[PDB]
């Protein structure tokens, strides 16, 4: 379960990202496709070269609905819950790839907002992708 | 398998990081995300949130020590289970510290070198250091096999 | 997280586990502690050969959470949420831990029961002992 | 590093295999039990249920290759590195398969054994297989690095 300073870290934290947040989201996907080719089988039908706009597109959506997940920390299982039936059921996504899209995302926030990256919203941000990750495979 | 800009890549960043300050904060880092691994040093003191975990004398050093053995195999990149035989043995036999536990504290040390960097740290200077990574834990866990 | 035809392969898999629930648990750790020997750590001063009575005596209470889980497939987050708090806060068991007892309780399964092991029942028990260990390692998360 | 003893273990056990068939039920398994894999098979037709996956005659044919390439390994317990060198550029270059999924099969293999040999699937003699899974899936995840 996320504390209080958990809940107030992951909203600070998504703040700073400021116009970013499509920007992050799409330097993840791009991070994780260079570090961990296997992640790429599941994009069968994009155009996955650097610079891409379907991954760029793909970014925007996923940092969307991060950022829905950010407003809704009290009942995430619920404000994910759609989501949660097309990554598994639907998609049959490895539950240990949800782990390697966390790192990047977590590496791309630490490269661009290093004097917020502290500790304590490093681990924050952690529980709180973990938790969003355990709503897409549970 | 690292190519030579990997080795170029990981040569050049490695000499422009702070080991001290980068492996303590590496460290910390680990045992306020992974809470767990404080099981594997208890005798370190007060582990119980980031404020007393970051301001730990003992886990300052201890990071330094980890880091700087990590610096002697980016001399030697093409021999890393060489290098690591023996801290294998001390994590494996010793210590009984799971093999997954190397691969996460290489990725909080790919995030301690990303806030360093920052811009720097490109998408392709990270795919070189997570192989690091990888080869280390790799290296780590071979008195396990 | 499961099934109807889930539920039915877990009750039906685990009730004829019968009166060997505690031998089975008792098994799967010696499975656990001989195959993956940095888990002996949890236990220093256990007698960890086999025949241990202290390891039958443990294994006995796995098997009841287990069974207990099964009665409550539906609300496990409620029935195993001591165990919960013991297993992260206290003892602190790496995550990983949970993967590997899992597999060494279906290994011992697969050598007790080779014609109830079934691949369905087999996908069902192992959507099972996923859902006991994501609650158990909930205090991480 | 295997052990003589565990290097006796699996090859004793592995003489007593019909491959054929275990290889069909392991990889009819992996497929059934872990849903994502059906990723990487495409081609394969019908994998809608278990029932159509552990009948489909492309599994069961595929499955057999798989394991033949492990026994032929067996022959070389001290360099399976070298042997799986072609397999794992296979793998990793051209199909992408992450490496945590060889330790996948390797687990689903060991149950298929439980399930052939019952009690003289001891805990010892697991511990030995365990170490062959480690084996093979550093073996084969040799092209990541
Ligand atoms: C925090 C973790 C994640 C979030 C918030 C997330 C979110 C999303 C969103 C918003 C979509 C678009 C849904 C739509 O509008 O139709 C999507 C689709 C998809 N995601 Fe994720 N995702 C996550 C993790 C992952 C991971 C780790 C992978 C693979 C390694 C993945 C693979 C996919 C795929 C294959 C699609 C469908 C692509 C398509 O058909 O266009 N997701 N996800
Ligand atoms: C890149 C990965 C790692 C490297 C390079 C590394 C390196 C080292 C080094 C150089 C030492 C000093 C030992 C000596 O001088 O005798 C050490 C000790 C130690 N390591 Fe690590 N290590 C790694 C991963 C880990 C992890 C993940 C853990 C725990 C989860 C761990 C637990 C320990 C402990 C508890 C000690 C010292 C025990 C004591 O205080 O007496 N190591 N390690
Ligand atoms: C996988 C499902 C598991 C279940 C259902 C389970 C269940 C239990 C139960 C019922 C107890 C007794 C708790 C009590 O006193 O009321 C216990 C204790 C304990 N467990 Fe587990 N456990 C599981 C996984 C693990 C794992 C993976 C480990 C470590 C590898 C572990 C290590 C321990 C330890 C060290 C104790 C305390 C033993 C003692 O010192 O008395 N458990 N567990
Ligand atoms: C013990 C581990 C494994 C062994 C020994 C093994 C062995 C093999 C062999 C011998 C081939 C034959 C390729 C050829 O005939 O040219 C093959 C192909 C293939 N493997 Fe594996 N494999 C292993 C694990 C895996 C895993 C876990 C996956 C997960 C998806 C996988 C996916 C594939 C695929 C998709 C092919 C395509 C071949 C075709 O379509 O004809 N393999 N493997």
């Amino acid at each position: 379960v996320l504390s209080p300073a958990d809940k107030t870290n992951v909203k600070a934290a998504w703040g700073k990202v400021g116009a970013h947040a499509g920007e992050y989201g799409a330097e993840a996907l791009e991070r994780m496709f260079l570090s961990f080719p296997t992640t790429k089988t599941y994009f069968p039908h994009f155009d996955l070269s650097h610079g891409s706009a379907q991954v760029k597109g793909h970014g925007k959506k996923v940092a969307d609905a991060l950022t829905n997940a950010v407003a809704h920390v009290d009942d995430m299982p619920n404000a994910l819950s759609a989501l949660s039936d097309l990554h598994a059921h639907k998609l049959r996504v490895d539950p240990v790839n949800f782990k390697l899209l966390s790192h990047c995302l977590l590496v791309t926030l630490a490269a661009h907002l290093p004097a917020e990256f502290t500790p304590a919203v490093h681990a924050s941000l952690d529980k709180f992708l973990a938790s969003v990750s355990t709503v897409l495979t549970s | 398998h690292f190519t030579e800009e990997d080795k170029a890549t990981i040569t050049s960043l490695w000499g422009k990081v702070n080991v001290e300050d980068a492996g303590g904060e590496t460290l910390g880092r680990l045992l306020v995300v992974y809470p767990w691994t404080q099981r594997f040093f208890d005798s370190f003191g007060n582990l119980s949130s980031a404020s007393a975990i970051m301001g730990n004398p003992k886990v300052k050093a201890h990071g330094k020590k980890m880091l700087t053995s990590l610096g002697d195999a980016i001399k030697h990149l093409d021999d890393l289970k060489g290098t690591f035989a023996q801290l294998s043995e001390l994590h494996c036999d010793k210590l009984h510290v799971d093999p997954e536990n190397f691969k996460l504290l290489g990725n909080v040390l790919v995030t301690v070198l990303a806030i360093h960097f920052g811009k720097e740290f490109t998408p392709e200077v990270q795919a070189s250091w997570q192989k690091m990574v990888t080869g280390v834990a790799s290296a780590l866990s071979s008195r396990y096999h």
